[PDB]
């Protein structure tokens, strides 16, 4: 069963590893210092 | 997800066009998280 | 539908014969399958990964500028896959490309690993049966379910004279390869596809 | 290319363009200094060209800035009344102007009449300068995507000239190995792959 | 499932035509899924 | 946080004539959602269309 849990969260890993980023907008002028945020879908369908 | 997804394309084609039904994807967006309901209270039991 | 396989390992060394766990178990397929072209599946297994591929069409009532019907007709159409997860439940399934094209190609499908680099990728491919200058339609992918880049340039180029739409690399190979099987058919005549 | 948010500079405006007019001259019959105040525009009008419109001949000449508009609001801002036998004057004027659209001035020579007249002027246009701007870019090479600094003039910021990974192809491992069994997985050697 | 499955052909004709609801067999996968739960469930009750 | 983007349809428009516009037209809407500080996605909502 815990094998079963494991496969299942490997599974979504998977997912994890194909995710696609998309987009990105600074939080300001200063990208030296400034964070930053970004947006990102699944390859897989339904796209996520 | 994906069902309302597919649905969102048109319906119809000829000398007239129908779309598709609008609000498919809010209505399977809410019907998803009572389906997260009903796992989370099912689960619940096997714990108690 | 319910897939299963067989080894051909498991002889006994002496017998002309294998072990009977040489067969596996049949096995159910959850994937909403019904809404399958043409009755028609193909299954692939690399690298230990199973892939299931079928493709589905719809036929669109596309009109003129002049509002009238454009009474040829047109056919939606969409290649299709999912592959098992390591947990043992098949993915929800994905489309590929998609295409409206101007004749219903139904005639079936064809699909294998390829090695001739070592990327071993995955392709699929599609035909009609013109018997000379066979219609066919294709897609190929890489593993981690990207459509592949690098192909050899069209034997058949846009424009090679009055034939101005000539083929897209992709089709190209892949025609080359459906032929590389229906007409080169030293292994088997094309009569023979269907088994 | 990465967005990030637009903010006013805050310093010079922005110079547009500028054309001559009056019964002679040409654009460059003027140098404007225009740096910005604070809230407000700042000009600094140094006259040349006198030789290229009046002097020595119309006196009490209104050597002026003053506005422009769709309408000519051609209202003084700030004027010298002398013979331009000085053949370069020079004449100035602070301009809050908060009205962040396309200021237009003209600068020049006119008789007391203030139009129709000998003195010559050029006209120029500025703006509010909406640049603060800077390059930061998504990029992609081979598969993967990627991050990479401008090549910046500014400090050392050791953030110029970087390049960071964004993806991995991990997953065809995972395929490989899961497949199979999670020890693969775990074992050493893919732990220390060369992926 | 059989039910989703001949939903798929199209319902209209004459000078229009207007297909089927695309997702049905979708929707219906999911249903099926959420019903066997629903057995599973309803059985353990009875072995308690 | 916000979040943003588009959607858009072709619609048949018709002439006063009962013709058909066969130009071609498209309702078309911006759409906007943010986070909730309860760290939870709006529902979403729609501007200008």
């Amino acid at each position: 069963v815990a094998q079963k849990a494991v496969l299942g969260y490997l599974n979504n890993f998977e997912e994890v590893s194909n995710l696609e980023i998309i987009a990105g907008y600074q939080d300001g002028i200063d990208i030296e210092n400034d964070k930053t945020y970004f947006v990102a879908r699944t390859r897989m369908q339904p796209y996520r | 997800t994906a069902a309302a997804a597919l649905d969102v394309i048109p319906n119809i084609y000829g000398l007239a066009v129908g779309g598709s039904h609008w609000g498919a994807p809010l209505n399977a967006a809410a019907e998803i998280i009572m389906i997260k309901y009903q796992a989370d209270s099912s689960k619940s039991e096997s714990l108690s | 539908y319910f897939w299963r396989s067989l080894d051909a390992s498991q002889r006994n060394a002496n017998s002309q014969e294998l072990y009977p766990t040489a067969w596996s178990e049949w096995k159910a397929i959850s994937v909403p399958l019904e809404n399958v072209a043409n009755g028609i599946v193909r299954p692939i297994m690399m690298d230990n990964r199973l892939y299931i591929s079928w493709f589905e069409v719809a036929e669109e009532k596309e009109t003129d500028s002049d509002g009238n019907i454009i009474v040829s007709g047109r056919y939606r159409t969409k290649i299709r896959l999912a592959h098992l997860g390591f947990d043992g439940v098949w993915s929800s399934g994905t489309t590929l490309r998609e295409e409206v094209l101007a004749d219903q190609m139904e005639e079936m499908i064809a699909v294998v690993d390829r090695m001739e680099d070592e990327p071993r990728l995955a392709l699929v491919a599609f035909k009609e049966m013109s018997e000379s200058w066979d219609v066919v339609f294709s897609y190929i992918c890489d593993s981690m379910l990207i459509e592949s880049s690098n192909l050899p340039t069209t034997t058949h180029p846009p424009k090679p004279g009055d034939g101005d739409k000539g083929l897209s690399d992709l089709d190209d190979y892949g025609a080359n390869l459906v032929w590389f099987y229906l007409h080169e058919t030293a292994n088997g005549g094309k009569a023979e596809y269907k088994q | 290319l990465i967005l990030y948010p637009v903010i006013i500079n805050r310093d010079w405006p922005i110079e547009l363009d500028k054309t001559h007019q009056g019964d002679f001259g040409t654009v460059d019959d003027f140098t404007l200094n225009s740096n910005y105040t604070g809230d407000e525009l700042s000009l600094y009008l140094q006259s040349s060209s006198t030789y290229k419109y009046d002097f020595s001949k119309s006196k009490n000449i209104i050597y002026g800035i003053w506005k422009e508009d769709a309408n000519n609001n051609r209202c003084w801002l700030n004027y010298k009344l002398l013979t331009p036998e000085d053949y370069e004057p020079q004449i100035n004027a602070t301009l809050v102007m908060c009205d962040k659209g396309d200021v237009n001035i003209i600068t020049g020579f006119s008789l007391p009449n203030g139009g129709v007249d000998a003195g010559g002027k050029i006209k120029v246009t500025l703006r509010v300068g909406k640049k603060l701007r800077d390059k930061f870019q998504i990029k992609q090479f081979s598969q993967t995507q990627y991050l990479q600094f401008p090549e910046a003039s500014s400090a050392d910021v050791w953030y110029i000239g970087k390049q960071i990974r964004l993806n991995t192809l991990f997953a065809k491992e995972l395929i490989g190995k899961a497949s199979r069994s999670l020890d693969l997985v775990l074992s050493w050697e893919t732990q220390n792959s060369r992926l």
